[PDB]
């Protein structure tokens, strides 16, 4: 069994793909 | 009851607001 923790939080974080666009405005990941 | 749905712990709703509106 491969050791890797996976949960809803992981799915929730994965949102950065569609979220965090802020268009062309760049700002620290926060 | 959304916190338990995501995980039993180590999971907060406040985390979604970090990247999305």
């Amino acid at each position: 069994f491969v050791n890797q923790h996976l949960c809803g939080s992981h799915l929730v974080e994965a949102l950065y793909l569609v979220c965090g666009e802020r268009g062309f405005f760049y700002t620290p990941k926060a | 009851g959304i916190v338990e749905q995501c995980c039993a712990s180590v999971c907060s709703l406040y985390q979604l607001e970090n990247y999305c509106n």
